[PDB]
Parts: structure tokens; C-alpha cells; sequence
């Protein structure tokens, strides 16, 4: 009875929301984002076991607005649906305030949307971890400074220097944390940062990945629009990970 | 207000005066009447500044949402059919005379007049606003389709000038913008260097012989310009 609606158990936990965090683990897809000095990556697993499935079509990472790229992890279709809420949100903002939604807000508005589903009974929490990435103009000098923001099905918004979400998110965070003690991680070039992300993807699942079995998102201070990275440029990072 | 799109082979040129009058006083001297909907699809705006700006933003917003979700460019058609629906729904409340021009890769250089009523007429070239009425004859005479990008700009400027030189409502700068495969080229011809104006035209140097001295002869000479003469 505690378990099947969004109400507190005797120990003060909304069981439905612990059970949505399990729905992020279930598909066996792991994403890793990483902020560098001038850019953000989001690396996602992109596993198509069917030879007949068109690779092109199945994406984790959607554009939300030109400057903010998502990367949903969990029930794909719940992801798909949040992205639509996030676009609706970012268009609503663009109209009412006449500027692009700042990523920090977008994340925090999606935080409050996912909270509402943990409060009103009979809505299912979206079984997914939004990983919004984008440049955000610091109002001190004018510089574009890179950002990652995870929403999770609890409604917990947070910023991230780097982050993982999905199957092995514990072991992929363990790898990034151990590699935060060596380096600074915000004094890194886009290349170095990628090699750490794609090494965490590799360390976590336990296998060497192809440039086809991942898709990678990107925003830079130079090119603040959310780009998918071409499979050519990802292969120059997976060759550079296998070396060092 | 004077606005006009024309299509050349690759793309389009929009062009505009830059004057918004409250009738007889010039409120703003340097208004941008060319209003970006997408990267390559500008609309020109004649009539109530309020109403065209509100519609240009309302559409620029739907095209942004659209452009995101389809994960591709917007067809100019899409911009004009959105703009038609919004000009048509409110056709009684508003006073809006729009020209959506643009480039998409599918059709190339498209131009749609959306006048008051919320008609929507795909054309080779559209004229809008008070100062349109002057150009219609000027186009019928001097326009010659299949112009190069360079000529179409130099032409539209010449046009917007001939209009704003006769119309009171129209005047100031001649903003153009070229929308094609390449990156949008806006240029802003300031009045002091406009291609045509009545003031500098040698036709109108010699004054009308209205004043005319007290003479002993029906022979019209010139105006009286000194009290001594």
C-alpha cells in the first residue's frame, strides 16, 4: 500500500521513486557527461543488437533548445516525453522572457515537474535521469562557461563537474573520482576530458567500445550550439584512449 | 512604411525604410522592420508596429520549437502559413501587412505577401506598407526578373528610395538583407548616401515660378528673390 502510490513508508521514503531510480539501471545503457575548461561532452552508450534497426533513428541525446542538449537515461519513452516537457518549458520561457532559457533554470523547472509526479498520487514518476548540458553566460565578464545539470525521478536537480547515469553509474563515478585526485578536471582540454569520459564508459561496462557503440554530444565556448560529434572525431579519442 | 522582398535565382532580398511615424511626427528614425523568424527566413512588417512585432515573436517562437523537434531546417512556406493563420485569426483586431521571405534548401528563394485580410500569395516580389503604392509602377517599368544577388540589392535600395522620397510615412535608412545558401548579408544604406532622393535630383533643382515679380510684361522670368529686385 506504501509501495503502489506516492506516499511515505514508515521510514519516510517514497517507494515509487526508489523504484524509478531502478528503472534508470534496467535498460543497461550508461551515459557519462564531463565539463572541461571551454566545453561539455555527454557520452552515451548506443547499443543496437538488431542488425535491422537503423542506427541513425535511436538516440539518447536530443536537442532541447539550440544552446542546451539533453541526454535521457532510463525508459527511453519517459525520456522522449521529458524532452518534450523540456522543449515546451524552454519555448514558454523564450516567449515570456524573450531570452534563451539558462540551463540552470531549465534543469530546476524539470526538477519541479518531476517532484509534482512524486506528490500527486496516480502519476508514475518518469523512470529516467535527464542530463542537460550547455554553455551558460557568466554575468561578471560575458564568458560562456560550460554546465551539466542532472534531474532524477525524485526531482533532485544538481550541477556536475562530471557525472554518470545508468547501468554501472557507481563504477563509472568511482573511476571519475579516482581521476579527479590526479588532475583538476576544469583545467583540461576538450580532447583530455573526452579520453577520461570514454575511459569511464570503458572501465564501467568492462569492454573496449567502438565509435558506433557510443554517440557523443558537445557544446564549446567557440560553438555554443549543441552538436552531435561525428563518428570520425570519436574514433580519434578511442584510439588515443587505447594508447595511454 | 515601405517594404519589399524580391527573389533572385539563389535566394531573396528584403528591403525597408526605417521610419515609424505617429502620422506626422517620426517616433523612431531607425526601426528594423526586417524581423528574423529563423536563421534564413525574415519577415518585413508594415502597419501597427505593436501587432507585427507581437506576431513576428509569436511565429519566431513556433518556428524555433518546430525547427528543434523536426531536427531539420524550416521551409519558408511553413513560416508564411503560420504567419497567415495568425494574421487571419485576428484580421479584425490587428492592422498588420507582412512579407515573409526566406531561403530553405528545398524550394530556394520564396516570398509571400500576407496583406491585411490574411491572404497569402507566393510571388516573385512583394510590396508592402504606405510607400508600396509608389513602387508598383516603378516595378512594372524597371524590374526585370533573373537579376544577380548584387543587382537585386542595388535595385531594392533604389526602389525603397523612390518610395520613401514621395511617401511621408516612409523615410530614413534603407535596410536590406539577402537570404540564400551563404550567411545572411544585412546592409543599412543611410539617407545621406541613398541611391535616389528628390533633393539631389537635377529634375527638381530649378524652382517652380510661383512668386514672380511685379512686371510690365506677361513674360514669366523667375521667382522674386531680392526685395531690391
Amino acid at each position: 500500500f506504501d509501495k503502489y502510490i506516492t506516499v511515505f513508508s514508515p521510514e519516510g521514503s517514497l517507494y515509487q521513486v526508489e523504484y524509478a531510480f531502478k528503472a534508470v539501471t534496467y535498460p543497461g545503457l550508461l551515459t557519462v557527461a564531463i565539463r572541461c575548461k571551454d566545453a561539455v561532452l555527454v557520452v552515451t552508450q548506443h547499443l543496437i543488437p538488431d542488425r535491422l534497426m537503423r542506427p541513425d533513428s535511436v538516440t539518447a541525446l536530443y536537442e532541447v533548445t539550440p544552446n542546451i542538449g539533453c541526454c535521457m537515461t532510463g525508459r527511453a519513452p519517459d525520456g522522449r516525453a521529458l524532452v518534450q516537457r523540456a522543449r515546451e518549458e524552454a519555448s514558454d520561457y523564450q516567449y515570456r522572457y524573450g531570452v534563451e532559457i539558462p540551463i540552470a533554470v531549465l534543469a530546476k523547472r524539470m526538477g519541479d515537474k518531476a517532484q509534482v509526479r512524486t506528490q500527486q498520487a496516480g502519476l508514475r514518476p518518469m523512470g529516467v535521469v535527464s542530463t542537460f548540458i550547455g554553455m551558460d553566460q557568466s554575468d561578471q565578464d560575458g564568458s560562456l562557461k560550460p554546465q551539466i545539470y542532472t534531474v532524477d525521478p525524485a526531482g533532485w536537480t544538481g550541477g556536475h563537474i562530471a557525472c554518470a547515469a545508468g547501468k554501472k553509474q557507481v563504477e563509472a563515478m568511482a573511476f571519475l573520482e579516482k581521476r579527479q585526485k590526479s588532475t583538476e578536471l576544469d583545467a583540461l582540454t576538450q580532447k583530455e576530458a573526452a579520453m577520461i569520459a570514454l575511459a569511464a564508459l570503458q572501465s564501467a561496462i568492462g569492454t573496449a567500445v567502438k565509435a558506433k557503440e557510443v554517440e557523443v554530444g558537445r557544446c564549446t565556448a567557440a560553438n555554443p550550439a549543441f552538436q552531435r560529434v561525428p563518428n570520425s572525431e570519436v574514433e580519434e579519442w578511442l584510439t588515443a584512449v587505447a594508447e595511454a | 512604411t515601405t517594404i519589399l522582398a524580391v527573389s533572385y535565382n539563389g535566394g531573396v532580398v528584403l528591403a525597408a525604410d526605417s521610419r515609424t511615424s505617429s502620422g506626422t511626427y517620426v517616433v523612431n528614425r531607425a526601426s528594423n522592420k526586417l524581423t528574423k523568424l529563423t536563421k534564413k527566413i525574415y519577415c518585413c512588417r508594415s502597419g501597427s508596429a505593436a501587432d507585427t512585432q507581437a506576431l513576428a515573436e509569436r511565429v519566431s517562437n513556433y518556428l524555433g520549437s518546430y525547427q528543434t523537434d523536426i531536427g531539420a531546417g524550416v521551409n519558408v512556406a511553413t513560416a508564411a502559413n503560420l504567419f497567415q493563420k495568425m494574421c487571419y485569426m485576428n484580421r479584425w483586431n490587428i492592422s498588420a501587412g507582412i512579407i515573409v521571405a526566406g531561403y530553405d534548401p528545398i524550394n530556394g528563394g520564396s516570398v509571400y505577401s500576407i496583406p491585411s485580410g490574411g491572404s497569402c500569395v507566393k510571388l516573385d516580389y512583394a510590396l508592402g506598407g504606405s510607400g508600396s503604392i509608389f513602387l508598383y509602377s516603378f516595378f512594372d517599368a524597371n524590374y526585370k526578373p533573373g537579376m544577380s544577388k548584387s543587382e537585386c540589392v542595388a535595385f531594392c535600395q533604389r526602389a525603397v528610395a523612390h518610395a520613401y522620397s514621395r511617401d511621408g510615412s516612409s523615410g530614413g535608412l534603407i535596410r536590406t538583407i539577402t537570404l540564400d545558401a551563404d550567411e545572411p548579408e544585412d546592409q543599412t544604406i543611410p539617407w545621406n548616401r541613398s541611391p535616389y532622393c528628390m533633393e539631389k535630383d537635377p529634375k527638381y533643382v530649378t524652382q517652380a515660378t510661383q512668386n514672380q515679380p511685379f512686371s510690365s510684361s506677361a513674360k514669366i522670368t523667375g521667382n522674386r528673390m531680392s526685395s531690391t529686385g
